[PDB]
């Protein structure tokens, strides 16, 4: 496997594709976020933490949505999360001229993971080192996928991406009740993240999104700062 | 020939360890950062039998290890120790003796003979802030 | 630490790009320094301007370039990308207007430069532009408004930004400055660029050693202070 | 070393690259499909299994491509989806056509040349998925195929792939059933071949994943039981294994 | 004299900081308690006179000093290239006090080959 | 629903009017009030019905007859979790009323199901009851185990900051009982301050005061100042974190009389908190052995009326505390008491010599023996 | 005349001027880390009676891994 | 590229 790490379309004495492992290391080395299914929705989180107060903490935000009813975070280089979301928006809109129902959150992950996995099969075209994390809210019931550079999609329940992030799930497994509800998962969704940020949870500091049933929408500075206050 | 003699030193290493040549009382300490790329031979019990674990201090070893580089320092009373043993920040020991070392130093620097607690924020700052470089497009 | 390096689109074993790395040490090739600061109502960014002849025709040694009428960019770095992120730039806004019709905000405007930039990091076909460029604009909505897109298509919302040789100690003076919280009115912005570059350098800044661009609120236009008001605010500095 | 490229010839001639693949199949789950008259069974592991994943398809190793065919895959996640993507578009596209269900073996030729094309054309990787198929048609009912990285299938009356490939392969040899396959006999044998090939004991329910294919009232239902039925299937082979220790 | 490097005023009052004032009061340092401060870390561009502030610094405290020419130190052969930042080292005990002076330490500081854990384990002898 | 939150009420506003016999008689009235509502409301219900009913002070017995009655009451209905629950709350109350042997046997029976069965933060909190009980009964080898279950279990579970305080505080006197190491004994403690102190709980200050104890048997009564006053300290500062302070500046001055002084001026903040007091009772009787020592240092002999003057002890207590000290190879002297004089002195070594001759002879005892044998040959 | 052996600092065997003067006390916390060290390095030379007690061969080996500093 | 080596020995 020495040699064959480089190029993506050859295959090591071992059968592994190294160099799709290494950018899932680009990925295992980013923005700690946080997924958490609670029966009443999704929730997400992620660390926006700038490295000077030189920054505009309201100019990019992680948490985003796609659709009305689908958001992702992202642990990985960003500039390739953008083109992630706007192959995702597109896909999530060209879903919905088609069959005119928004995209259920299984077939948007399905289409935006097989966006990544068009750049793993050719030489000259680095892989997506960005895993996502999208959540949904359809037919009645919260769904948390993870998409990969590597192309595999998951159905997790509550994980955490980025640095750290061993140590998040344990706390998870721990405190993850399969039966909370939306208002105590993001209390649980923001400690998770608290094992890794080093520094208070500011409110420009913690970005967090609520996937419920009514949508999704980046919490606003306010509210997760009277959620942060609380968890305090 | 090279990967050929570093696995002639590690085999030789294995084989007086435990080997057809058993020696009385001759025990054997090894310390490494990785601790999963050595090779499982050397990690079977009956050569390295206990592999102790040395974990970045809690919220607990840190003052515990905080009370033992200063206790001999000349710290100024209004020095609250436990002001930065609570930050959430995932400081190493070098790291808790280095908040130490050169906190003294920006005092040593100032010609003050006793640390006052403005430099350990001082010097609290700099022993953390070990980004720097980043370059904010991993994240 | 050179790494698999020698093409863009091999990741390094940790998960580091290091060709995209190499464009930022890149940057500082240029040999100078722009810092932006952004006050109540402004934005002013300051370069340095070390033409190196009395033979260079002093006038288009401008590191400052107008992409619209609204939005004035200063590039770090080499002089050809620059120029090249800037002539993109401009059919960018042009094509963003004709196609929604209105001008593009600052905000974009760096979001599709940085977009660009970032192809170039995947599909091994263009060497990335070694050039950051901050784009200041009056936003309506959001008052005045700066960004830095780097190399590697990482932009952000900027208080106040420096890419440089002097980078660092640039960025340290500035996050010193702002955080000792002061009305920052267009005379203070102006002034607090001028200081920046000024401190990190060493240099008395004769009127003719930068190019300082200013954009307000009150008049949403990109202009760059003609010598003899560079002179007249460097005095006020003084004083 | 030619290992280089998928499209270089050793000088022994053989294609390194195909073989690094088809044998990078062993990494994957197991997948088994036993001997069955008027059925065949296709039973998957699944792998990762962790507590916090959310359950959300029940079917992450068998894909149904046709109405009346499935396959399972052993292999890369992502070249996984493609083929079964390509797959279902293939068989759709022969009953547009033809107005008729894709006779099974149609369905894996044309898989299988587009896997085999990518050992040919440089710069493509080779496909690393094995997979399963099962289905039936009117012309011989019932089948079974093995389709491999390197393009070439085969059919099977009972066969694995993945991880202890070796150890099921031969116990399905050991019991090996010809003619007397009823599809309870099949349900029987494949969970009792996962108990030895599935290195963890007691082959609990949700670990374990049948799809058996039928043909009723010709409508070849293909069902994936759900983990009550499995209960009692490992429940009744659980029951039967006691049984035998009597001879101590 | 430190005199004769010229213009580096602050960055020669530091490196007489770190370097001179273990060596000559270790009172003061002894006196707060810390352990007194060991290496000085010169950066800077090329012909700059990093050697020489290094070098007036030895003139002034009268201690021997051994320049190491970094990137010589990797000589191919495995295992010379620890051996001589061993030899450096031991060679200090016997003659003390010594400004080591390395020179471009890019080389030894700063993955899968053999000849790529050779740096990695000169800078774990380092 | 409506039916369950009320009751929740009327037990608080009676626990504060105190009708045990209404509440108790509530606890048994609401009992087929608890059948008609949840197994999760009605568990936390009587909990704090329990919790509650087990608050007030009115001990007139049925504290342990009714906990019992509520044990046996689970049995029949079969709710588990709560058969568990009131055995884990009876196991509490056994300990407080220094009914630990019984204490002890049930928790055991609690611990025999619990360690098969879920509810580990169950586990934790009645691992927790034998860890301490286990100390009071001076079993400190099987309280050092049982708490590494309960922190070997603790590192599986949630662990609130609540209990996250218990698992510590009973982790501080585990390792102040064994007298070893105190620097790990406070850092427990301080750890056990803080997560008691976010919480709120009364039984923050109860960590403060053994760390204040810990830092003044580690020879450093200096330190207590500080903390004393500190910053999370100054909200608790009163007559406990005062009664430490006059005791640590008793160990600075070293003053056995001052010590004293501090003893008996302050008797329920000292002597009621029996890890208070086995510890600092070991201290001043320690401070009285290098004091003693020290006076004792010039003189060749001296009155035992002499040596009281310079402790500031009666006669009976330095008579008693120098036969101890005498007795246990501490010093070398004499108590004469017919000339009231303690007569110090030199003990000469084992003179080795007589010792190897001694070993010798029987030695060559052993030799005259095998000579026998041999002899027996003819 | 049999001269006696010399193997005192071939491969710099401590001597007894190069103690490195690193108490156990001065080390901070490592609590179970120094009893875990101090049970198959130091405890089996002084107290050998004890673990032969049990009929375990002291432990032989340790290795100290951890994240660096 | 990493090279070991032997030696020999002139008397
Ligand atoms: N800034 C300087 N001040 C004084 N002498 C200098 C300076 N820069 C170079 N020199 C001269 O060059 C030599 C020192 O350069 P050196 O320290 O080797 O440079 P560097 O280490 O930065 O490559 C001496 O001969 C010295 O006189």
């Amino acid at each position: 496997e020495r040699g064959y790490s480089f190029s993506l379309t050859t295959f090591s004495p071992s059968g592994k594709l190294v160099q799709i492992e290494y950018a899932l290391a680009a990925v295992a080395g980013g923005a700690p976020s946080v997924g958490i299914k609670a029966a009443n929705g999704v929730v997400l989180a992620t660390e926006k933490k700038q490295k000077s107060i030189l920054y505009d903490e309201r100019s990019v935000h992680k948490v985003e949505p796609i659709t009305k009813h689908i958001g992702l975070v992202y642990s990985g280089m960003g500039p390739d999360y953008r083109v992630l979301v706007h192959r995702a928006r597109k896909l999530a809109q060209q879903y919905y001229l088609v069959y005119q129902e928004p995209i259920p959150t299984a077939q948007l992950v399905q289409r935006v993971a097989s966006v990544m996995q068009e750049y793993t099969q050719s030489g000259g075209v680095r892989p997506f080192g960005v895993s996502l994390l999208i959540c949904g809210w359809n037919e009645g019931r919260p769904y948390l996928f993870q998409s990969d550079p590597s192309g595999a999609y998951f159905a997790w329940k509550a994980t955490a991406m980025g640095k750290n992030y061993v140590n998040g799930k344990t706390f998870l497994e721990k405190r993850y009740n399969e039966d909370l509800e939306l208002e105590d998962a993001i209390h649980t969704a923001i400690l998770t993240l608290k094992e890794s940020f080093e520094g208070q949870m500011t409110e420009d500091n913690i970005e967090v999104g609520i996937c419920n049933e009514a949508g999704f929408r980046r919490l606003t500075p306010t509210e997760v700062k009277d959620y942060l206050a609380a968890i305090a | 020939g090279a990967d050929r003699e570093v696995q002639r030193i590690l085999l030789e290493l294995l084989n007086q360890m435990d080997g057809f040549d058993q020696n009385v009382n001759v025990k054997v300490i090894m310390a490494t950062n990785r601790a999963d790329t050595l090779d499982p031979a050397l990690l079977r019990p009956g050569r390295l039998d206990r592999k102790i674990e040395f974990p970045l201090p809690d919220r607990r070893q840190k003052r515990l290890i905080f009370s033992t580089i200063t206790s001999k320092m000349n710290l100024s009373e209004e020095v609250d120790l436990e002001d930065y043993v609570a930050r959430p920040d995932k400081i190493s020991g070098a790291d808790i003796n280095s908040i130490c070392q050169e906190s003294g130093m920006l005092a040593v620097r100032e010609n003050r003979y006793i640390v006052l607690a403005k430099d350990f924020e001082k010097a609290y700052k700099t022993v953390i802030k070990k980004d720097e470089q980043e370059h904010e497009f991993y994240k | 630490s050179a790494g698999f390096d020698r093409h863009i689109t091999i990741f390094s074993p940790e998960g580091r790009l290091y060709q995209v790395e190499y464009a930022f040490k890149a940057i500082n090739q240029g040999g100078l320094t722009s810092v932006a600061v952004r006050g109540k109502d402004c934005a002013v960014i300051v370069t340095q301007k070390k033409v190196p002849d009395k033979l260079l025709d002093s006038s288009t040694v401008t590191h400052l370039f107008k992409i619209t009428e609204n939005i004035g960019c200063v590039m770090t770095g080499m002089t050809a990308d620059s120029r090249s992120q800037v002539q993109r730039a401009r059919y960018e806004a042009a094509n963003w207007k004709y196609k929604y019709g209105y001008e593009i905000p600052v905000d974009m405007l760096c979001k599709r430069i940085a977009d660009i930039s970032q192809v170039y990091t995947q599909n091994a076909e263009m060497r990335p532009l070694g050039c950051c460029m901050i784009l200041i604009g009056i936003d309506e909505e959001q008052g005045p408004q700066v960004y830095k897109c780097d190399p590697a298509g990482y932009y952000c919302g900027f208080k106040a930004t420096a890419a440089g040789v002097k980078q660092t100690e640039s960025t340290s003076f500035l996050e010193k400055k702002v955080k000792k919280k002061f009305d920052w009115t267009f005379e203070q912005t102006v002034e607090t660029a001028i200081t920046c570059l000024s401190t990190v350098l060493s240099i008395d800044f004769k009127p003719s050693e930068i190019e300082v661009g200013v954009v307000t609120v009150e008049n949403p236009k990109f202009r760059i202070l003609t010598e003899a008001e560079i002179d007249a605010h460097l005095v006020a500095l003084a004083e | 070393r030619y290992d280089s490229r998928t499209t270089i010839f050793s000088p022994e001639g053989r294609l390194y690259q195909v073989e690094y693949a088809m044998e990078a199949i062993g990494h994957a789950g197991t997948c088994l499909g036993i001997l069955a008259n008027d059925g065949v069974l296709l039973a998957a592991e699944r792998r990762n299994i962790h507590k916090l994943l959310d359950e959300v398809f029940f079917s992450e190793k068998i894909y149904k491509l046709n109405e009346d065919m499935a396959c399972s895959v052993a292999g890369i996640t992502s070249d996984a989806n493609v083929l079964t993507n390509e797959l279902r578009l293939i068989a759709q596209r022969y009953l547009l056509q033809y107005q008729e269900p894709i006779p099974c073996e149609q369905l894996v030729t044309a898989l299988c040349d587009i896997k085999q094309a990518y050992t040919q054309f440089g710069g493509k990787r080779p496909f690393g998925v094995s997979l399963l198929y099962i289905g039936w048609d009117k012309h011989y009912g019932f089948q079974l195929y093995q389709s491999d990285p390197s393009g070439n299938y085969g059919g099977w009356k009972a066969t694995c792939i993945g991880n202890n490939s070796a150890a099921a392969v031969s116990m399905l040899k050991q019991d090996y059933k010809e003619g007397e396959m009823t599809l309870k006999s099949a349900l029987a044998l494949a969970i009792k071949v996962l108990n030895k090939t599935m290195d963890v004991s007691k082959l609990s329910a949700e670990k374990v994943e049948i799809a058996t294919l039928t043909r009723e009232n010709g409508k070849t239902v293909i069902r994936v039981l759900k983990q009550k039925e499995v209960e009692q299937l490992i429940k009744k082979h659980e029951e039967e294994e006691a049984k035998a220790e009597r001879e101590k | 004299s430190y005199s004769e490097i010229g213009g580096l005023s602050e960055q020669i009052r530091e490196l007489r900081e770190v370097i001179e004032l273990p060596l000559t009061n270790p009172e003061l340092f002894q006196r707060v308690g810390i352990i007194p401060p060991k290496g000085c870390l010169l950066y800077g561009p090329p012909g700059t006179g990093k050697t020489l502030l290094a070098r007036a610094v030895a003139s002034q405290l009268d201690c021997n000093f051994l320049k190491v020419v970094s990137s010589s130190i990797v000589d191919k052969y495995i295992g010379e290239s620890a051996r001589l930042i061993r030899e450096m080292f031991n060679y200090a005990r016997d003659h003390q006090p010594c400004i080591i002076f390395m020179d471009e330490i890019d080389a030894i500081g700063g993955e899968g080959t053999s000849a790529d854990r050779e740096i990695q384990r000169t800078l774990m002898e380092l | 629903q409506v039916k369950e939150q009320s009751i929740l009420e009327l037990g608080s506003l009676l626990a504060k009017t105190g009708q045990a016999a209404e509440l108790g008689g509530l606890l048994k009235y609401v009992r087929p009030f608890l059948n008609s509502i949840s197994k999760a409301k009605a568990a936390r219900l009587v909990r704090s019905l329990l919790d509650l009913f087990l608050d007030m002070e009115a001990a007139t017995g049925q504290e342990v007859e009714l906990c019992l009655e509520c044990i046996e009451w689970a049995k029949s209905e079969k709710r588990t979790f709560l058969r568990q629950a009131l055995e884990a709350r009876l196991v509490s109350l056994y300990f407080d009323t220094k009914r630990y042997q019984e204490a002890l046997h049930l928790g055991s029976q609690l611990l025999r199901e619990l360690k098969k069965m879920d509810d580990k933060a169950l586990l934790v909190e009645v691992q927790l009851l034998e860890s301490k009980t286990y100390h009071a009964l001076s079993n400190l080898p099987k309280a050092r185990a049982a708490l590494t279950s309960a922190r070997t279990t603790a590192n599986a579970i949630y662990c609130p900051p609540k209990l996250q305080a218990t698992l510590d505080m009973q982790s501080g006197i585990i390792h102040a009982a064994e007298e070893k190491d105190w620097k790990t004994a406070y850092s427990y403690f301080y750890e056990a301050f803080e997560g008691y102190d976010s919480i709120d709980s009364p039984k923050a200050i109860t960590s403060l005061k053994y760390m204040l104890l810990c830092k003044i048997m580690l020879n450093t009564p200096e330190d207590v100042q500080a903390l004393v006053s500190g910053k999370l300290a100054l909200r608790y500062a009163g007559r406990q974190t005062e009664a430490l302070k006059c005791v640590a500046q008793a160990s600075k001055n070293r003053s056995l009389a001052d010590f004293e002084k501090a003893l008996t001026d302050y008797r329920a903040e000292l002597r009621d908190d029996p890890i208070i007091s086995t510890h600092l009772a070991k201290l001043y009787d320690n401070l009285l052995e290098q004091n003693l020592i020290r006076v004792i240092e010039p003189f060749s002999r001296v009155q035992i009326e002499h040596i009281s003057s310079l402790i500031k002890l009666s006669k009976a207590d330095v008579e008693r505390k120098l036969s101890q000290m005498i007795l246990d190879k501490k010093f070398h002297g004499i108590l004469d008491q017919g000339e009231g004089v303690l007569i110090i002195f030199d003990e000469p070594p084992v003179d080795k010599t007589y010792e190897a001759a001694l070993e010798t002879i029987q030695n060559m005892s052993k030799v005259v023996d095998s000579l026998y044998n041999k002899a027996k040959k003819l | 005349d049999v001269l006696p052996p010399e193997a005192d600092s071939s491969i710099m065997m401590l001597t007894s001027d190069q103690k490195p003067d690193v108490m156990y006390a001065d080390i901070g916390g490592m609590d179970i880390q120094k009893q875990e060290v101090r049970e198959a390095v130091e405890l089996p030379l002084t107290h050998f009676e004890l673990y032969k007690q049990i009929g375990i061969d002291p432990p032989r080996g340790v290795l100290m891994y951890g994240p660096p500093g | 590229a990493x090279x070991x080596x032997x030696x020999x020995x002139x008397x």
